């Protein structure tokens, strides 16, 4: 929900640790709760226990994954105590690439994941910390 | 609010519900279609009534005698499936396969 | 000669109806004919231009 | 028990020479070969290259260069007539400007 | 833009429209639009497995004559549209003059610049 | 410009309705007046450029380059046959229309106002020569070829389009004029720095810059020889002069993110440079050989210095020239030895005695032999990098010793010392090869005696 | 199927579209809606074999549950402020229904399954005045109400429209599921710009459904399904390689070409706001859809393929089908470039 | 598009069934007859978000 | 001097052909951040001609003597 | 010549043809006298 996205960007940048974890946790997992809900409903996993795994599998790895991602942001954020420089949050997605090719128990994915989620991690940082507004303006 | 009215969208939100997943009949598809049409039938004449608006109340007749000719029109397709298969299950329609 | 063979005389008339397409360019833009400050002489002495 | 194809072994060496051996480059139609020797050598060396050669060995004062010369001549012995210091700094005048002030 | 002129929901011109000029004699727009016109009639001639370039000459004359037409009046109506855009923004200039200031445009004697050298 | 313009469409219906026999002598005779009519507008005087109503105006950045395309026409067009001799009229009169049509976008494209026109016109350049190189490509990947090169400049050149309708509504009209006369810096934020990386980075993969340069080779081995010489020779210094018009503007920036761009072109100007030396494919060496090139092009165009866009301007003409000529002399080879693989044709001392002279010429042009004007573009792109860093310059000088190693070593590989006998295919050279030759060099050497005109807007 | 009943039944598909585009009533574009699924039935079945069948099952069910929750949406309008005017409405809950609705009815990513499954087993003619009137009515509706719509749902639902319509065309091997999901990226295209200036967008309607009947029209042309007889109408036909060509890079969206004007234009009046990340992103998914095009292009014409023969016996008998209106639909889809300024021909 | 052929022609075929205060069949009232009449007179030459203002 | 006579255009003409396409390109630029602003505020007030979309046509209300005085 | 048992078109009518240059033809005029007019109406309110 926006509310708790918004809670998200509520906490100064800065530190008010635990709590921006447990931010990221609930985020992550509500995007792995709506993942794990299309691949049970797309799939017929046969039967309701495989499914009730599955939802676990995706809803507990998504939630590691803002887990991690936030644990590392909160340290960074600690020791470098920078907020204008995005690279916080660049070593933040490659920490959370990394872990999900752990996950995955890959290791060209794993790569992969490192750069692609790093870039996004500091593009969204860089964009918010400039300002660049969410989907619309949307006036002219 | 006219409380009534909560009860009516109950009704509707369970037959869409009931529209939307289903075990194996499409004869059920279409008994909940027409469900669902008696639900909005049933509260735009009460909307009709609370506001006196009388001169408008072409929604009920006009609605539900279209939705109707929806439910004949889905009925002879079922006559067309059951036709060129055995019964009208969901199963045996998994060919066209995406 | 010309009707027997006009395959090669063709472009040579598309520049010149290019150049006088340019012409016809040159006299529509033909605004501050004498109201730079550069190039500001009298109108002198022929008739009543300085460039075409 | 399988071919998978059906054309046949093809081309061939058509050599352009064993036909005709005075003939030049291309195809074996040969008079539009001496054609083309005429139109490739007299519009691309007659016409074009000698000609293009006169033309850029002069040409007028492209990018105004013995304008340039003549003129700082002429400014340079103006500035030895009058005593000043040839070509003297701030080309803007200093007295019109306007610094920010603290 | 939404309607100014949302009264005639149809009217594809008004005597608005008259004012201002018609596209004129070869105007290079409908020569494009003629040259497509040809360009219809070749491909025509091409698909059928007639000779292009022959023997449909009608229909040549027929699609030039077609195209043509429909593109002057499509120019009319572009013509009046951008006229009455362009008088509908002159109108707001001159309704509100307070929202439109005069930017006090100040010469470059006094226009600080940040520099920036590059070497 | 625009009778430069209207010839180009009185030229092409007219290969349309040629007779049989007849369609070369007409083609060619008339891009050679196309030649004449194009040296006609060499003009540009002094101050300003030389204007034309709002679309059309001409600079010594696109003059060169303008005269450079139409005299490339015909000796394009004339290495364009006896490899589609067998194929039908109605295919040989598409092929041909085709080329014609690519010229005309490409005079388009260096004779343009806006950006915005010079954008459509740049994907105007690119269409045609996917059907050409994807069509007549003559190997089993020209597939592959035109695929990449589609991909890549397209993903590429893609989001400057929306970079330059930022500047439309943000700094009014976008003449290169009033962009001169309006604009202001933009100083270190981040979306200044991702506008310029959006702009540079669509011109970094037309270069091709070495992080994205895999977009050449294939399309360059994957290719027919008018494609082949189009597609290096124009696109690759089109690139380059869409980066000089598009650099006025974004000044201050330019020294914080150019560290990577430069640092980048030079390893891979001498990785390229060694990449070129030891491969196989006799065709691909001239190809990396235009990869290192361009390299030292993009660093000289980003280290802004007027020397520095002097010697660009002339690297970009001579490279330009000398890369045609030696696309044109490999496709001589394929047509001896049907390889395109380089240690199996070997001789050519014995056999075909004049040829070789040309080769010859070729690769000391190549070598920077110092009457040619690859000597004088790398000569000032030297001078402009010692001025830059004072320690780069051991880059450069490596970058010369090996880039005249290789090109020395392509000519005394293939062609200094013994013919492997059993070859015995060979006729000795045409006519038609010998005078593409000599309408290569001739304008190289002549234009080598009084160079003044080809040195850039900064003159 | 007797030709007169044909002609009574695209009356009133014509009919249904044109009560849609008349009305201030509600109930009147319910009504037309729904004539139009009903009259958009038989002509489908055109044939007999039970592919149809079942491909009109499944349209018919999506079809009337869209129709069915937009007339839930027009009775909570009226359980609010009661007005049969088609204008800014008065409830955020209805018009999410109404876009859901007209979400399920013209395509969206989350309610698209139904789309290469209609498309796949019916003929050609159905198929494409299924897909030329079923996209176009609800633009119509949609430019009507845009004064009230919550910008997420549009825009969301066209982002992942596009981006759906361009992940699932890269695998079919088939011509109506490729023709299908590059329809779903055009309606993504087409209501991503609703909410900013609809005359882009209702352009882009024009520009679209002039490709499309292009597209079909040169289907019609030769009954080609699979690639194999696209080769073979290469080996046969060679106009009709050449117009593939340009009209498939037309719907690639090349600029010289006149597939670019529709995004472009878009892409302006977009970033006129302060929208850059999102037209960025949408235009490089618009670079990601036109891989298959070139596939399509390369299995065509830019490539030769073996072709079987009895085509020996074929050439002695030209294209002798019906084309609709093949070289002024054809010329006026693809020299449009330079008249980039009929955009104002709309309004 | 919002097509008003509906007025060009001058045929009132859809605008009869509008709101409240229209011609009801015999000449009787509504329920909120008076407070439309009051919002109908506010919003009529109005750009429909000063509507809202 | 006989190809700058019978080739070339006067340095003149070539200038004042500059600046007159200058004026029209500075006509064309302000009109263009004019056309912008207004279209800004306009969204932005309502004010204006333009973002004015259909409310009720209110040619239909009548009234006349109704059934109920408590109307 | 060479054909056998009909050519089926080749030889064509003479309503088609006629009716196609009638059309075009007086589509030609009805636009030189739109042009007409509208060169008159400007004139005339200006
Ligand atoms: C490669 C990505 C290119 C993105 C398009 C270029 C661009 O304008 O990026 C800026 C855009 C967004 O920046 P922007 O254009 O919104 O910046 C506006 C800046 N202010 C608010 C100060 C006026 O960045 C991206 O798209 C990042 C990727
Ligand atoms: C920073 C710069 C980024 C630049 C990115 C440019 C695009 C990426 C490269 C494009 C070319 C890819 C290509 O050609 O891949 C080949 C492959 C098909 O080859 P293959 O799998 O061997 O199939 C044989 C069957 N005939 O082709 C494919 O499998 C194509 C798969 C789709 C690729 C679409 C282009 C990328 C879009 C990204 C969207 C996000």
């Amino acid at each position: 929900a926006k509310t708790l996205l918004h809670q998200y960007w509520d906490i100064p940048e800065g530190t008010e640790c635990h709590r921006k974890t447990y931010a990221a946790t609930s985020i992550g997992g509500a995007s792995g709760l709506v993942v794990s809900a299309y691949s049970v409903a797309l799939k017929t996993p046969t039967s309701f226990l495989e499914g009730v795994a599955r939802t676990g599998r995706y809803t507990f790895t998504a939630a590691a994954i803002g887990a991690i991602f936030g644990l590392t942001s909160c340290i960074s954020a600690q020791v470098r105590e920078k907020p204008d420089d995005p690279l916080n949050y660049l070593i933040g997605g490659c920490a959370g690439g990394l872990t999900l090719g752990a996950r995955t128990r890959s290791y060209g994915i794993g790569a992969a994941a490192c750069a692609y989620m790093g870039l996004t991690a500091a593009l969204v940082k860089m964009g918010q910390l400039e300002g660049w507004k969410v989907f619309a303006e949307p006036k002219v | 609010m006219s409380l009534v009215y909560m009860n009516i969208m109950m009704a509707f939100t369970v037959s869409l519900t009931g529209l939307l997943m289903y075990r194996s009949h499409l004869m059920s598809s279409l008994l909940c279609l027409e469900g669902m049409m008696l639900s909005l039938f049933i509260l735009a004449t009460l909307m009709i009534l609370n506001s006196h608006f009388t001169l408008a109340s072409m929604m009920p007749i006009i609605l539900l005698v279209f939705a109707a000719c929806e439910a004949a029109l889905g009925l002879s397709l079922l006559v067309m499936v059951s036709n060129t298969y055995g019964t009208d299950y969901v199963q045996n329609l998994n060919l066209l396969q995406c | 000669v010309v009707r027997d063979h006009w395959i090669h005389v063709l472009v040579p008339v598309g520049f010149v109806f290019g150049y006088y397409l340019d012409r016809k360019n040159d006299e529509k833009l033909a605004a501050f004919r004498n109201k730079s400050l550069l190039y500001k002489r009298e109108l002198k002495p022929n008739e009543e231009v300085t460039w075409k | 028990p399988t071919l998978r194809w059906q054309e046949d072994p093809e081309p061939e060496d058509e050599n352009l020479y064993e036909k005709n051996p005075d003939s030049h480059g291309y195809d074996k139609d040969p008079a539009v070969d001496v054609w083309n020797m005429r139109v490739v050598f007299f519009f691309g060396f007659s016409i074009v290259l000698v000609l293009g050669s006169t033309f850029v060995a002069y040409l007028p004062d492209y990018r105004m260069q013995e304008w340039a010369r003549r003129e700082a001549e002429r400014l340079v012995k103006y500035r030895e007539a009058h005593g000043l210091p040839l070509m003297e700094s701030n080309c803007f005048d200093p007295s019109k400007i306007q610094l920010p002030e603290d | 833009m939404t309607g100014r002129q949302a009264r005639a929901p149809l009217q594809f011109l008004p005597d608005e429209a008259r004012s201002l000029p018609p596209p004129k004699l070869t105007d290079p727009r409908l020569a494009y639009i003629g040259f497509l016109g040809y360009c219809s009639g070749l491909i025509d001639n091409a698909i059928r497995r007639r000779p292009v370039l022959s023997a449909g000459l009608h229909r040549q004359f027929l699609y030039i004559t077609s195209f043509v037409f429909v593109g002057y009046y499509l120019l009319k109506r572009q013509d009046y549209m951008y006229a009455v855009r362009d008088h509908d923004m002159f109108s707001y200039i001159k309704s509100h003059p307070e929202d439109f200031p005069e930017k006090d445009k100040k010469t470059y004697r006094e226009v600080f610049e940040e520099f920036h050298p590059v070497r | 410009m625009l009778k430069y313009i209207i010839p180009t469409m009185m030229l092409m219906p007219l290969t349309w309705l040629s007779k049989n026999s007849m369609i070369w002598i007409n083609t060619t005779l008339h891009s050679l007046l196309i030649s004449l009519t194009s040296l006609l507008l060499l003009n540009q005087f002094g101050d300003n450029s030389l204007n034309f109503s709002l679309t059309f105006f001409s600079d010594s950045l696109s003059t060169p380059l303008l005269i450079l395309t139409m005299w490339l026409l015909p000796l394009m067009l004339m290495a364009s046959q006896h490899h589609l001799s067998k194929e039908n009229l109605a295919r040989k009169k598409l092929f041909i229309s085709m080329l014609i049509l690519l010229q005309l976008f490409l005079i388009m494209t260096f004779t343009a106002t806006e950006l915005i026109f010079f954008y459509i016109m740049f994907e105007a350049t690119l269409v045609p020569t996917l059907i050409i190189i994807t069509r007549w490509g003559n190997q089993t990947e020209r597939l592959n070829a035109g695929l990449y090169f589609l991909f890549y400049t397209l993903a590429g050149s893609l989001p400057l389009l929306v970079a330059l309708i930022y500047i439309q509504n943000t700094m009014g009209s976008l003449n290169f004029l009033i962009l001169q006369y309006w604009v202001q810096p933009m100083p270190n934020s981040w979306s200044n720095t991702f506008m310029w990386l959006a702009c540079m980075m669509a011109f970094m993969v037309k270069m091709p810059l070495y992080g994205l340069h895999l977009w050449l080779p294939k399309a360059h081995v994957e290719a027919p020889i008018a494609g082949s010489m189009v597609l290096a020779a124009i696109l690759l210094k089109l690139g380059g002069y869409g980066m000089m018009r598009i650099t006025l503007l974004l000044n201050p920036i330019t020294d914080f993110m150019a560290y990577p761009f430069i640092m980048l072109s030079l390893w891979g100007m001498i990785m390229t440079s060694s990449i070129c030396l030891r491969q196989t494919d006799l065709k691909s060496l001239i190809a990396y050989s235009s990869v290192s090139h361009m390299a030292l092009v993009i660093v000289a165009i980003l280290i802004q210095t007027p020397w520095s866009y002097m010697g660009a301007t002339a690297l970009m003409i001579a490279h330009g020239l000398t890369s045609s000529m030696l696309f044109c002399l490999a496709n001589s080879n394929y047509e001896r030895v049907h390889s395109r693989t380089m240690i199996l044709a070997r001789g050519l001392q014995t056999l075909l005695p004049l040829m070789a002279a040309w080769w010859l010429l070729a690769s000391l042009t190549n070598l920077a032999l110092p009457p040619s004007i690859n000597l004088i573009g790398e000569l000032f792109v030297v001078m402009s990098t010692f001025s830059w860093s004072n320690i780069t310059i051991i880059l450069m000088g490596l970058n010369m010793v090996i880039t005249a190693l290789y090109s020395l070593y392509m000519l005394i590989t293939t062609q200094r010392g013994k013919h492997t006998h059993h070859i015995n295919n060979i006729l000795p050279s045409f006519t038609r090869e010998n005078a593409l030759m000599s309408l290569h060099m001739l304008p190289l050497l002549l234009l080598s005696l009084n160079p003044k005109i080809i040195l850039g807007p900064l003159y | 199927m007797n030709p007169i009943i044909l002609i009574i039944i695209l009356m009133t598909v014509m009919l249904g579209t044109i009560i849609v585009m008349i009305s201030t009533h509600w109930l009147l574009i319910w009504i037309g809606f729904e004539m139009n699924m009903l009259a958009i039935i038989p002509i489908m079945m055109k044939k007999h074999n039970p592919r149809a069948t079942e491909a009109s099952t499944k349209y018919f069910l999506t079809q009337s549950t869209a129709s069915m929750l937009l007339m839930m949406a027009i009775i909570i309008n009226l359980m609010f402020s009661g007005q049969w005017t088609v204008m800014k409405l008065f409830n955020p809950m209805a018009s999410m229904l109404m876009t859901m609705a007209l979400a399920m009815k013209l395509g969206m990513a989350p309610f698209h399954f139904w789309v290469p499954e209609v498309t796949q087993g019916i003929p050609l003619s159905s198929g494409l005045i299924l897909l030329t009137w079923q996209k176009l009515a609800p633009m119509s509706v949609l430019y009507q109400i845009l004064p009230s719509i919550n910008l997420d749902l549009i825009l969301t639902l066209s982002i992942l429209s596009i981006t759906i319509g361009g992940w699932g065309g890269l695998n079919q091997t088939q011509l109506r599921k490729i023709m299908a999901y590059s329809s779903i990226a055009h309606m993504g295209w087409m209501t991503a710009v609703l909410l900013y200036n609809p005359t882009m967008t209702l352009l882009n309607l024009i520009i679209y459904i002039i490709m499309t009947s292009t597209m079909f029209t040169l289907f019609m042309a030769n009954s080609t399904t699979t690639t194999l007889s696209l080769s073979h109408t290469w080996n046969k036909a060679p106009i009709m390689t050449i117009l593939v060509l340009i009209t498939l890079l037309s719907m690639g969206g090349l600029p010289p070409l006149s597939g670019f004007m529709p995004k472009w234009m878009i892409i302006q009046e977009m970033t006129k706001n302060d929208s850059i990340i999102l037209p960025t992103l949408m235009a490089i998914t618009a670079l990601l859809n036109l891989y298959f095009y070139m596939r399509l292009t390369y299995s065509t014409a830019l490539t030769m393929f073996p072709s079987t023969n009895n085509m020996k016996m074929k050439w002695q008998f030209p294209t002798t089908k019906r084309m609709t209106l093949l070289p002024t639909m054809t010329v006026l889809s693809t020299m449009l470039l330079p008249l980039t300024p009929i955009l104002s021909i709309l309004e | 598009p919002f097509f008003d052929v509906q007025k060009k022609l001058g045929v009132d075929l859809d605008h009869w069934m509008t709101i409240q205060s229209a011609e009801q069949p015999h000449r009787i009232p509504a329920r909120c007859h008076a407070f439309e009449k009051e919002w109908i007179e506010c919003a009529h030459g109005i750009g429909s978000i000063r509507a809202e203002k | 001097r006989w190809i700058a006579r019978t080739f070339f255009d006067a340095p003149e003409k070539n200038y004042e052909r500059t600046m007159a396409i200058l004026q029209i390109e500075s006509e064309k630029a302000e009109l263009r951040l004019k056309e912008l602003e207004v279209r800004r505020l306009m969204r932005a007030k309502g004010d204006g001609p333009w973002f004015q979309y259909p409310t009720i046509d209110k040619a239909l209300i009548d009234h006349s003597p109704k059934a109920t005085p408590d109307n | 010549k060479f054909y056998i048992q009909e050519p089926p078109h080749g030889s064509p009518n003479w309503l088609k043809v006629g009716l196609t240059l009638g059309t075009s033809a007086f589509l030609w005029i009805y636009l030189i006298k739109q042009h007409n007019e509208d060169v008159l109406e400007y004139k005339r309110r200006n």
